[PDB]
């Protein structure tokens, strides 16, 4: 039977400062016991100074940082350029992620 | 495009009519006159076959005449065609009645039924309307005998007496003048005939230009039933009320 | 006959401009942008007297910070706010934030050229959409049934338009206060109406940043009124 | 599908169809609503043309919509059944999904929804009918009454009439009706709405129908007889 | 939920239903009333799955008051329970069932006497003088086949019912909190609000 | 009078627009024949190259139906490859279906209800086209079977449609009023085929050369169309008697 | 593309006429005379092979058509729209009755079945009606024999004879003259031929005129033997010498 | 009358007035042509010059369809590009479901069905172009030029638009002092001259010339734009032909 | 006239009017200029008001970081189309990775313009597009029509009054092409270009609206007092 799903490992970190913030995750990307690269970006920069990481299955998670750095685009062609807040964002990765509720994106993500 | 070609079935006239359900009813106004009279004991449906042939097969004929169900009846004025469509669709809806509640089909909600498909014609879909006016003899528990008629519009009104198709002023005349609350079915029958005798453009009043039904108590005990009358048996009720 | 859709020779829509025509019809209705806020106002023109007024809605809430006035076939209005309140909603929903007013405006004015043969027709009812938010502050805008809108300082549509928007020319500066807005829309309802102006047969309405959008009691609208006629007698 | 645009705008910015719509109110028989201080009557004219009828079976200008709701109207008959038929599904609907019946603002808003819809909508004509809703919202003792009308427009109303000759019994109540003192009981307030109608109806006889509407779903119709009564007392006071 | 018990005698009809709801191990509820008024002269009990039977009991209230408004008249229970039969019938074939068990007590205006139908979530329909579903019969059936008589008063009738529900407590492993009990007659629905 | 622009009655119980579609089928002024003989089915139609830049080879109104049946068709060429296009398909549907091969007068009333429906339904327009089918049927022999816009089909003993249609339906009239026979007594389809064309010569009074005339010809189990030089072939043998 | 003719081309004009199937009624008054005459003990339905070319083989097209085993069909008006309506009244046949009922349908609702497709013709979006009318001839156990006349409208009327199309009046009165309740098969085809030949110009003869008969049951036609039942069809098309034979005693 | 202003009627002629409405807007359109030489085929057409802002080289007229066919038009630009749209899509389909690359012939027929279903009904308005297209297949060279009522034939030269007159001329003197047949490059250096000489019914501006052609020796049955060097020596071999 | 009234219908000689009246509807809309060097890409927008109390219609819209346009006509179908153009861009970005080469862009547009010029029902669009960018293959500028047909060019005017605009830059080609690493000084001839078109009113700061994209310059647009500095 085909498994949609796998597991590429790795493991993300972020902590919240008074005027900063961090997002921090390994480099290596694996499937069982081998290693398909021990540099595959995981942290991604996708604007209006939101960095976003996808950790679980990479297929999925691209598919989603695709998607939301593709929301933020739209939604500065739709609001007149306006910058996108943090707490926006989330909200409305919350819809991105919940739009698959019966088929998930299995991933964990920080912001 | 198609556009060119529409004449535009559902539209309202300046005065604020609906052209083809006005066309419609003078195409009615020149279909066979056809009666219906309600009594205290049964409903009398009378009905006059349009200029026939001496080759006509009369006996297995039914042109004006129409069973709903074992407890509802409709007599006919206009196209037979678009009434035959009509009629199939209240027989459905009668059977769908019994098999959803398992009691028979109240007239009204039929008439009701039958006369919303009508209005849907006229309000949308861009078809022409049917050429139909009915008259719905029927019975059930709640209202007793009931005479209903529908017309092309699809607005349905209650009768004591009322006619349809050719010659309906003169009619309804006649039947205002003579009728009477407290009148039996015998009477009844003997009143519709005469009506259709003096409102007829034929010569004289025969029994192959005629159909006619009762729907009596006359069944025995308390219960219902439908006559739809046989040729030779419109000559008698002729013979006997006195016109031939 | 022809298309809903069809081109005149000058390159106009027919139904667009015929639809144009039946807002002249409406019911006068007036917007005015201040720093300190946006007032909004309406002439309510009761067919009877047995007409009870305030059942005559003709200023309307989108969102706590979103108002709208209309004029022209009041009843196509009904689906264009129906679809303003789901829009600015639904986008609290997915952004947890206020809608922008002319993203709002831009939202209900992609309905307008949606007609063909979708609707049959386009509205018949123009709409003055006044608002606030953070970004640009307070906002009025024009939105028509061509799909088209324009920000206003200040805007009149319905019957006595032009005459109102010329009056509006001369009257209107950057330093109004809410409470002169309020005052003026009263002195240009109550010339281009044929009736005269009390607090029965007009409304007034605003949108502050504090308070948000606010209808005014009939009360709070009789005491502006005797404000007015007293401030005239004065000079 | 049969998608032709039947209500358009012409050059002087006018809906004809809609328009032509409000002659077929024009025709349709006479409805006044007039509501008192603790109730409201629905009066509907029958006009006497047809004799012979059942009026038993017939069907009854006035509609209940829910047991504290009531709708009657003026133009197209067999139009109305249509509205009527949308409006009680949606008074189902509406305690179904919120558990609370229907006000009579809101059953309005939605009968002019739906005629609004048909002015807009591809292949449909608008609605040959204008109606007047009357009611009590629950556990409430402020009267209710709206009118609609084929655009889709609707509002409250102290009193007033629809349908053929409304022009004349509109006139008659913008004099007799006052808003400081509306009728007190439920006697004056048929009396005015009896009286309203007698200035068009011609004969007092089987052509007037009365329907009173009280607080808490209390619906009655008056009989023949009932409103006889009022028709005798009228004529009796008004010689002199 | 679990227990439904109807009793048809001379001029009324009584419906018994148990009054707990339970949330995994835990009885969210002993006050809850299994039951709602299709007609002033009918009532339906129901049990069943979770969820399903409210909205199903809700769905044909809506019919029938719908029906009601329409033709200003109120339907027989025979009808009623026709109607409420043929929903489940209907039901049971389609992508996810409704897993609801009903009891339709009614009087009839028109020939002047009550009326028990028994109908399971299948579209199952029986009269029946006395009923119940799922494993209620199994104690209850007994004791109305002993005791049952087709002239008994409303009183008896309670009495004979107060029986039923004594049983049911004694051997049934399963606490269901008493009973609501609701009585139809020519006057209407009423509950006896101390049983 | 929009009654003359679709396919609704007019007063007089007509279909203008039929009638105008039989007017476009003579708008190419070519003329054709169809005879039958003892084994075969000829069709010969008129080819008319009037411009020297066309490919004269890819001018044609002659179509390979299936392997059996053969079409000639008289009106405009883009209305002829619809036809064509769909018998085509309807023939191969035919015999995945029902496990044989379709029959000419089978296809015949199967395109001829295909008209009947655009007289009758207003969208779609009449073809402005008479199909021509011939085969030898495995049943009934060799068969001439012919349909038209308004969708009119009947078997024929032989044909001729175009311009000069009568000129030669009288001169095949008059043949077999002589013979007394459905056909032509010949054994090889050679001699078929120089009757066919030695009885248009003669009906319409003008000579061929090989490159004037387009010639098809059914035997059992295919249908297929002569070359130029086959063509030749035939002009010499009837020149030589 | 889509089929954009969704509204009504029948409409009623102002007077209360139905223009289309009026104008359709006058197509089929151009149309070459049919007729039918019912017996004690069958029907004969009738009608001449007018041939379009002398080259054409008028054998191969087929004007009486076998709708049902007892059931004929013929036509007077456009032979296209004949010929489809035929198709469909073969398939209605089987999925509106055999199919359900394991046994064919009787005449009366066969015919009602036509009817209703020809109604439909006359009131859906985007077709015009049936340029034919319809003379029905059958036979079934519990009605017996019966024959049927359809008009575009839609409307159908039982006859104990008829003639329809070009000379339709003059052969009614010629009919009406011959009928009588006593009338043999055979007697009846002698009737047919006798009307026939008044509204026939040129060569009146086997090869010229079409003829069919619903009689008695043909075993011989059936096919097959050892179902005591089944004893074959009623129906059967007159062949051109049968014609010829009776020609003579004419 | 009225029989012209409704797509798909027939007039009492057994005319559709729309197809040959559309027929005057290819008319009016800028001259293209084709050549069918020994072993391939030649496309060739005008560009108008309307201003001196146009960018040379870069609006180009010329379309392939798959790798073998080269497509050219005149009337209605869009259009044109709408039946190359189709014919692509036609082409995939093909070679999805037979493997085998499209032959010229049949794929004539596809654009011609498509075009012939355009005058079938009045909810769409017939093609407003006339397209001259071919290519190499297995059985050799073919040349088709199309209509906007669906007709089409094969072709030794074709020509449309508004000097098709005088490219007609010019091409029935190489069918007849050329039997035998033409070479592809010859071709290219006569599909030049033909333009230029047609280039007289549009006088009034200036043009820019295009060319292509495919070929089995010189461009390996592959459609390919004339560029560079052999343009300019078609070019030259125009000018001097004119003066 | 008897043609005019669909967009299905030929006249007598060939002509489309609904199309020819949907151009009609450019001629009235406010002037725009487009025109290109080698490096940069430059949109310039004459914006039009409703009264003294109104905004300024906004006519230039952005598509993605490389690719944008200004409009002429009916402002609904600038949205329409533009949003479009957006999806499209957009599709080959995330399905390629590519960005998506302006000639194609005009393609696609012709293209979608087409399909409403054939059918029945729907109408032609009623607004003139010039897009600019820079791609693979350098800076760009197209003109669109409604009629379907879209052309490459150095520079271009369309609106009213735009034939003034069209002449400057047609004398102006050798100068402005040549006009590399400079965009400030390709701006002002844009500038210079748009003011061929004016009569009566002058360039105002909320008059004037511009656009650029090049090398490295992703498209942004200029309005309020970022424009001063041209003006
Ligand atoms: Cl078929």
């Amino acid at each position: 039977q085909f498994n949609p799903y796998g597991d590429n490992g790795g493991t993300i970190l972020g902590i919240a400062g008074e005027d900063f913030a961090v997002l921090a995750g390994d480099t290596r990307n694996i499937t069982d016991y081998s290693i398909n690269s021990r540099y595959e970006p995981k942290v991604f920069d996708c604007g209006d100074n939101i960095v976003m990481s996808a950790n679980g299955f990479a297929a999925d998670g691209d598919a989603l940082v695709k998607r939301f750095k593709n929301s933020v685009k739209w939604y500065h062609f739709d609001h007149n350029d306006k910058k996108l807040s943090i707490n926006s964002a989330a909200r409305n990765i919350q819809h991105l992620l919940y739009s698959r509720r019966f088929f998930p994106y299995y991933v964990y993500n920080i912001i | 495009g198609s556009r060119r070609y529409d004449s535009r079935t559902t539209i309202f006239s300046p005065e604020g009519r609906l052209y083809q359900v006005e066309y419609a009813l003078e195409s009615i106004s020149h279909a066979g006159t056809a009666i219906g009279i309600m009594a205290s004991d049964g409903i009398v449906l009378a009905a006059e076959r349009k200029v026939t042939s001496t080759l006509l097969e009369q006996d297995t004929s039914t042109e004006k005449l129409y069973k709903l169900n074992d407890k509802i009846a409709v007599a006919v004025a206009g196209l037979t065609a678009d009434a035959e469509i009509l009629i199939n669709t209240a027989r459905i809806h009668a059977q769908n009645y019994l098999k959803t509640y398992n009691e028979d089909i109240p007239v009204e909600i039929l008439v009701r039924r039958l006369s919303d498909i009508k209005q849907g014609y006229t309000q949308h879909g861009g078809l022409r309307p049917f050429g139909v006016s009915f008259i719905y003899a029927g019975y059930d528990d709640r209202y007793g005998y009931q005479l209903y008629t529908s017309n092309p519009s699809g607005n349905y009104t209650g009768w004591k007496a009322i006619s349809v198709g050719a010659n309906t002023s003169a009619a309804q005349t006649l039947l205002q003048m003579d009728y009477k609350d407290d009148m039996k079915v015998d009477d009844a029958i003997e009143l519709a005939l005469k009506t259709l005798s003096k409102t007829t453009d034929s010569s004289a009043l025969t029994y192959d230009r005629l159909e006619f039904a009762t729907i009596r108590k006359g069944a025995n005990d308390g219960e219902v039933y439908q006559k739809i009358f046989k040729p030779q048996e419109i000559k008698d009720i002729l013979v006997k009320t006195g016109i031939t | 006959d022809r298309g809903v859709s069809t081109f005149s020779p000058e390159g106009r829509l027919f139904q667009v401009e015929y639809s144009l025509e039946a807002i002249k019809l409406g019911s006068t209705a007036i917007g005015i942008a201040t720093k300190e806020g946006v007032v909004l106002g309406v002439e309510k023109r009761a067919t009877s007297p047995l007409l009870e007024s305030d059942s005559i809605e003709k200023i309307v809430e989108i969102d706590r910070h979103i108002g709208c006035a209309m004029s022209g076939l009041t009843a196509d209005a009904r689906s264009m706010i129906e679809h303003a309140r789901t829009a600015a909603v639904t986008h609290n929903l997915y952004y947890d934030e206020d809608i922008n007013v002319e993203s709002l405006t831009q939202s209900v004015c992609d309905l307008a050229l949606r007609f063909g043969e979708l609707m049959s027709r386009p509205f018949g009812v123009a709409l003055l959409i006044a608002g606030h938010d953070a970004d640009d502050g307070y906002q009025l805008f024009h939105a028509e049934p061509s799909g088209t809108f324009y920000r206003y300082n200040a805007k009149a549509i319905g019957s006595g338009s032009e005459g109102a928007q010329a009056e509006l020319l001369n009257e209107w500066h950057s330093s109004l206060t809410l409470k002169e807005a309020e005052l003026l829309v009263l002195k240009i309802l109550k010339q281009v109406m044929e009736e005269k102006l009390d607090e029965n047969n007009a409304q007034l309405s605003c949108i502050t940043k504090q308070d948000g959008f606010k209808i005014y009691d009939n009360e709070k609208t009789a005491e502006l009124i005797k404000e007015l006629k007293e401030k005239e007698a004065a000079e | 599908g049969y998608d032709r645009a039947l209500s358009i705008f012409s050059p002087d910015g006018h809906i004809f169809q809609v328009e032509y719509a409000l002659e077929a109110v024009k025709r349709g028989t006479c409805a006044v609503g007039v509501k008192g201080k603790n109730c409201v009557v629905l009066g509907c004219e029958r006009r006497s043309t047809l004799k012979l009828q059942d009026t038993r079976i017939t069907p009854s200008k006035v509609s209940k919509i829910d047991s504290h709701v009531v709708l009657s109207f003026s133009g197209l008959n067999a139009d109305s059944r249509i509205l009527i038929e949308k409006a009680r599904v949606e008074a189902q609907s509406h305690r179904l999904t919120l558990e609370d019946p229907v006000t009579v603002e809101y059953l309005t808003r939605y009968v002019a929804g739906v005629q609004q819809r048909y002015t807009q909508s591809g292949g449909v004509r608008p609605f040959g009918v204008s109606t007047l809703i009357a009611g009590f919202d629950p556990r409430d003792d402020e009267p209710k009454l709206y009118q609609t009308e084929p655009s889709g427009i609707y509002s409250s109303w102290s009193a007033q009439t629809i349908g053929r000759n409304s022009k004349t019994v509109r006139e008659f109540l913008e004099k007799n009706y006052d808003r400081k003192e509306p009728p007190a009981t439920v006697e004056e307030c048929v009396k005015l709405t009896v009286r309203s109608l007698l200035e068009v109806v011609q004969t007092g006889a089987k052509n007037i129908e009365i329907t009173v509407v009280k607080p808490d779903s209390d619906i009655v119709a008056l009989s023949s007889e009932e409103i006889n009564q009022y028709v005798t007392q009228i004529e009796q006071e008004k010689q002199e | 939920m679990d227990i439904i018990l109807g009793i048809r005698v001379q001029d009324s009809v009584i419906l018994a239903s148990s009054k707990a709801v339970t949330r995994g191990i835990s009885v969210l509820k002993d006050s809850d009333d299994k039951t709602r008024q299709l007609s002033p002269h009918t009532l339906m009990s129901f049990a069943g799955e979770a969820g399903d039977t409210v909205q199903f009991a809700e769905y044909i209230q809506a019919n029938i008051q719908l029906y009601s408004i329409r033709e200003d008249y109120e339907l027989s229970p025979q009808a009623v329970s026709s109607f409420v039969r043929q929903e489940l019938a209907k039901s049971i074939r389609s992508r996810r069932p409704y897993q609801v068990n009903v009891l339709i007590g009614g009087y009839d205006k028109k020939k002047n006497k009550p009326e028990l139908y028994q109908i399971d979530y299948l579209g199952t329909k029986v009269e029946l003088p006395y009923g119940a579903h799922g494993y209620s019969g199994f104690y209850t059936f007994s004791l109305l086949d002993h005791h049952y008589r087709p002239d008994m008063t409303t009183e008896e009738g309670l009495d004979l019912l107060k029986l039923c529900v004594q049983e049911l407590e004694k051997r049934m492993p399963m606490d269901f909190k008493g009973v609501i009990v609701k009585i139809v007659d020519k006057d209407g629905i009423r509950q006896v609000d101390d049983f | 009078g929009y009654d003359r622009h679709i396919t609704i009655f007019s007063p007089e119980g007509r279909l203008y627009q039929v009638e105008y579609a039989f007017k476009a089928t003579n708008q190419t002024n070519i003329n054709s024949l169809a005879v039958r003989g003892k084994d075969c089915t000829v069709v010969i139609s008129q080819k008319k190259v009037p411009d020297k830049l066309l490919d004269p080879t890819t001018v044609s109104y002659i179509f390979c139906i299936s392997r059996t049946i053969g079409m000639v068709v008289n009106g405009p060429i883009p209305d002829a490859r619809n036809a064509a296009l769909r018998a085509k398909a309807e023939a191969a549907e035919f015999r995945y279906k029902y496990g044989y091969d379709m029959p000419c007068d089978v296809l015949a009333k199967r395109m001829a209800n295909l008209s009947q429906i655009y007289t009758q339904r207003a969208y779609m327009r009449p073809l402005g086209v008479i199909l021509t089918f011939v085969s030898v049927d495995e049943e009934l022999g060799p068969s001439i079977y012919k349909t038209d816009p308004a969708g009119y089909y009947v078997g024929y003993k032989a044909t001729a449609t175009g311009p000069k249609q009568q000129e030669i339906t009288t001169n095949l009239e008059n043949h077999f009023k002589k013979s007394k026979i459905d056909h032509i007594n010949e054994e090889s389809w050679e001699k078929v085929v120089e009757f066919a064309i030695t009885h248009m010569i003669d009906a319409l009074g003008t000579e061929f050369s090989k490159n004037d005339l387009e010639v098809g010809v059914a035997t059992k189990d295919k249908f297929f169309t002569l070359s130029a030089e086959n063509i030749e072939e035939r002009l010499v043998a009837i020149a030589e008697q | 593309m889509t089929d954009r003719y969704s509204f009504s081309l029948t409409t009623f004009s102002p007077s209360g006429k139905l223009g289309q199937i009026d104008y359709a009624l006058t197509a089929v008054k151009q149309g070459v005379t049919s007729l039918g005459i019912k017996a004690t003990n069958g029907v004969v339905i009738a009608t001449e092979k007018k041939s379009s070319s002398p080259l054409a083989m008028s054998e191969t097209l087929s004007k009486v058509s076998l709708l049902t085993p007892d059931i004929g069909a013929v036509y007077s008006g456009m032979g296209p729209d004949y010929r489809v309506l035929v198709d469909k009244s073969r398939k209605v046949a089987h999925t509106s009755y055999k199919r359900i009922y394991g046994e064919y349908p009787p005449t009366k609702l066969l015919v009602s079945e036509v009817a209703k497709i020809m109604q439909e013709a006359t009131q859906s979006g985007g077709v015009r009606p049936f340029g034919v009318s319809l003379l029905i001839a059958g036979h079934d156990e519990f009605n017996g024999f019966s024959l049927y006349q359809v008009d575009p409208s839609g409307s159908y009327f039982p006859w104990k004879a008829t003639a329809i199309g070009k000379g339709s009046v003059a052969a009614k009165t010629f009919l009406e003259k011959r009928w009588n309740d006593e009338l043999e098969l055979e007697d009846a085809i002698h009737i047919a031929l006798l009307t026939l030949k008044e509204s026939v110009e040129g060569e009146f003869n086997g090869d010229t005129i079409e003829l069919a008969i619903i009689g008695d049951e043909n075993p011989d036609l059936l096919g097959y033997t050892g179902i005591p039942t089944d004893k074959g069809p009623r129906f059967r098309k007159l062949t051109s010498q049968e014609i010829n034979d009776r020609l003579e005693a004419l | 009358t009225g029989y012209d202003l409704s797509n798909s009627v027939f007039s009492p002629d057994g005319r559709n007035f729309q197809v040959e409405y559309a027929v005057k807007a290819v008319e009016n359109g800028t001259t293209s042509i084709g050549i069918k030489c020994n072993d391939g085929v030649v496309f060739a057409v005008e560009k108008l010059i309307t201003s001196k802002l146009l960018v040379p080289q870069k609006n180009v007229k010329i379309q392939v369809v798959d790798r073998h066919i080269g497509c050219v038009y005149s009337g209605l630009i869009p259009d044109g590009r709408h039946l190359v749209n189709r014919g692509r899509e036609e082409a995939a389909s093909f070679k999805k479901l037979y493997k085998t690359p499209i032959p010229i012939p049949a794929f004539a027929d596809r654009l011609g069905q498509y075009v012939q279903a355009h005058t079938l009904y009045n909810s769409v308005r017939p093609f407003g172009v006339s397209t001259i297209f071919g290519g190499v297949d297995k059985n050799g060279a073919h040349l088709y030029m199309l209509e906007p009522s669906g007709s089409y034939w094969g072709y030794k030269g074709a020509a449309t638009g508004k000097g098709r007159q005088s490219a007609k001329a010019e091409l029935e003197k190489l069918v007849d002092h050329h039997p035998e047949g033409l070479s592809a490059r010859e071709a290219v250096k006569q599909a030049a001259k033909i333009i230029y000489l047609a280039h007289e019914d549009n006088k009034e501006k200036d043009f820019e010339l295009e060319i292509s052609w495919c070929s089995l020796s010189e461009t390996n049955g592959l459609h390919k734009f004339v560029k560079g060097d052999l343009l300019q020596e078609a070019i030259d071999f125009a000018q001097k032909e004119i003066n | 006239n008897n043609y005019d009234g669909d967009t299905v219908t030929f006249s007598p000689t060939g002509r489309l009017f609904q199309v020819e009246y949907a151009l009609e509807a450019i001629k009235q809309g406010s002037v725009t200029v487009g025109l290109r060097s080698n490096t940069h890409a430059v949109l310039v927008a004459l914006k039009r008001n409703a009264d003294e109390l109104s905004s300024y219609q906004k006519k230039i819209i952005k598509c993605d970081e490389h690719m944008g346009l200004s409009l002429a006509g009916l402002a609904p179908d600038a949205r329409v189309l533009s949003n479009y153009l957006r999806q499209q861009c957009n599709y080959s970005s995330l399905v390629f990775n590519r960005k998506l080469a302006v000639e194609r862009a005009g393609h696609l547009l012709c293209d979608k313009a087409q399909k409403n010029t054939q059918s029945y029902g729907g109408r032609p669009y009623g607004v003139g597009l010039l897009i600019i960018g820079y791609d693979k293959s350098g800076a760009h500028l197209l003109e669109f029509q409604p009629s379907g047909n879209v052309t490459e060019l150095y520079g271009t005017a369309i609106g009213a009054r735009s034939q003034g605009a069209k002449t400057y830059l047609e004398r102006t080609l050798d100068t402005f092409i040549k006009i590399d690493g400079n965009p400030d000084e390709l701006i002002k001839a844009g500038v210079e270009a748009i003011s061929q078109s004016l009569r009566d009113e002058s360039l105002t700061v909320d008059n004037l609206s511009i656009a650029i994209v090049g090398k490295d310059t992703p498209f942004t647009i200029y309005d309020g007092e970022a424009v001063a500095k041209y003006i």
